[PDB]
């Protein structure tokens, strides 16, 4: 389908940079999302920006809030690739 | 590091954690994988857990037990009320809200439901911290499937005041259905059967999965039938021997009756793979010593209808469901009183002849599939 297509090829170009998947995310977000703005490569730079952006991130596309709702699927995706974007980041 | 699986049940609870590639269902330092959900207030210290349990029967009034059926409740709720009448220990309002009432200390003391199972869930993550060797602080702790939003902020609640950063609130049956990994299968939609009998309540909840979703279609049971039932099935069994060999009612007698109840549950578990069991309670009544035998076709016969009878809220969730019995791709048990040979037969007899999902202690399948959630919610499962 259409939706999960569009995560697949957001996770593949982005290569796990988490950076690359912050600044990309709202592209992949299910049309109804609102919770989300669009964060620019300027609030990225510093690891205490990344981890405060993706502790922002992980809690929209949450996989307990999602449960349910027409998006679940899609949400879990994004969550998980995060998960493995920023535990690279922890070791790097 | 860590994240666990809290199953907080009436009458049990039991904490498991995902691992270096396993779940670990985690025994307390008496040895039990699972754990009374009891709480008892003397003279001298708060107990929880078996110690609390053991001695309800010289401290009945200040040992707090049930509390999942108080939470999430107003003290004005039909089933508060009807519920109070079977308590030994006092609940009180507080502006629309139960509370416990209890001695503490020589003090008057009073608790909030998510208070007291605050202190089950503490205890529960202290026997995880033992056994980890470490701090424990995330959590997916689990609920019925019949709870509604303020039972599930209440349960929630509990686990901050145990200390605990709830990841998720999920539900008990589909706890056990990721236990079993039933969602990871490729393929059209798959129905489940959770049949799901414990101590205080029995649940059958049927499920859909498909693509690793999963909705509840119906639910059914009754929140007034578990192995407690069956304990009383064998206490007046037992009450009505001793006055024919003895000449004497140990009804009148509360502490006389509740040594019966301890004799009796452990004769039970006993009779789940042995055919037999033995009673021995010293001085039970009056310098009398009780020793006696049951056997499995007896329990059975005193149990025979409420065994039976728990296929009728089976017909029910599949009618709910919309269902005939075949359509049904997987059956799950669940709770400790599943593990009775005379229930097992009844359910495959029920689905003629098919096989059962039980290769995992159905007391502990719940705390289980909390366990394997509560590493997906961090990030200790990936691929
Ligand atoms: N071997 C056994 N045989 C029969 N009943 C058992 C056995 N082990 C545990 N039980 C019963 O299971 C009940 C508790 O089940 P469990 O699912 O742990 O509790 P909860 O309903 O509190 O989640 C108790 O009635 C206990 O006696």
């Amino acid at each position: 389908d259409p939706e999960k297509l569009k995560i697949l090829e957001w996770i593949e170009g982005k290569e796990r940079n988490i950076r690359a998947l912050l600044s990309t995310m709202h592209t992949v977000l299910w049309a109804g999302e609102t919770k989300w703005k669009p964060v620019g490569m300027a609030d990225l730079v510093t690891p205490e920006q990344v981890k405060k952006v993706y502790r922002k991130a992980v809690l929209v596309v949450h996989p307990c809030k999602a449960t349910g709702q027409p998006y679940e699927q899609y949400a879990k995706m994004i969550f998980m690739e995060l998960n493995d974007a920023w535990s690279e980041f922890e070791n790097q | 590091g860590p994240a666990v699986g809290i199953d907080l049940g009436t009458t049990y609870s039991c904490v498991g954690v995902f691992q270096h590639g396993k779940v670990e269902i985690i025994a307390n330092d008496q040895g039990n994988r699972t754990t009374p959900s009891y709480v008892a207030f003397t003279d001298t210290e708060r107990l929880i857990g078996d110690a609390a349990k053991n001695q309800v029967a010289m401290n009945p009034t200040n040992t707090v037990f049930d509390a999942k059926r108080l939470i999430g409740r107003r003290f004005d709720d039909a089933v508060v009320q009807s519920d109070m009448k079977h308590w030994p220990f006092m609940v009180v309002n507080d502006a629309g809200r139960p509370k416990v009432q209890v001695e503490y200390k020589g003090e008057t003391k009073s608790f909030y439901p998510e208070e007291v199972s605050s202190m089950v869930l503490t205890k529960m993550k202290e026997i995880a911290e033992a056994y980890l060797g470490k701090t424990v602080t995330n959590a997916v702790v689990t609920v019925p499937a019949y709870f509604n939003d303020s039972q599930r902020q209440a349960t929630k609640d509990a686990g901050t005041i145990a200390g605990l950063n709830v990841l998720c609130i999920i539900n008990e049956p589909t706890a056990a259905a990721i236990a079993y990994g039933l969602d990871k299968k490729v393929g059209a939609e798959r129905n489940v059967l959770i049949f799901d009998l414990g101590g205080g309540t029995f649940d059958v909840s049927i499920l859909t999965i498909e693509d690793g979703i999963f909705e509840v279609k119906s639910t059914a049971g009754d929140t007034h039938l578990g192995g407690e039932d069956f304990d009383n099935r064998m206490v007046n069994h037992f009450i009505a021997e001793f006055k024919r060999k003895h000449k004497k009612d140990i009804s009148e007698n509360k502490r006389a009756v509740r040594r019966l109840r301890t004799a009796c549950e452990r004769a039970k578990r006993t009779l789940s793979s042995s055919t037999q069991a033995s009673i021995e309670i010293d001085s039970l009544y009056e310098g009398i010593d009780f020793y006696t035998s049951i056997t499995r076709a007896r329990f059975e016969e005193l149990n025979a209808d409420l065994f039976r009878g728990t296929l009728d809220p089976v017909e029910k969730a599949l009618r709910d469901a919309k269902l005939d019995k075949s359509q049904i791709h997987d059956i799950v048990l669940v709770g400790g009183s599943t593990r009775i040979p005379k229930i097992q037969k009844l359910l495959q007899d029920f689905f003629n002849g098919k096989e059962l999902n039980k290769s995992i202690n159905p007391d502990e399948a719940v705390a289980y599939g909390a366990a394997v959630q509560a590493a997906i919610l961090s990030g200790d499962k990936s691929e």
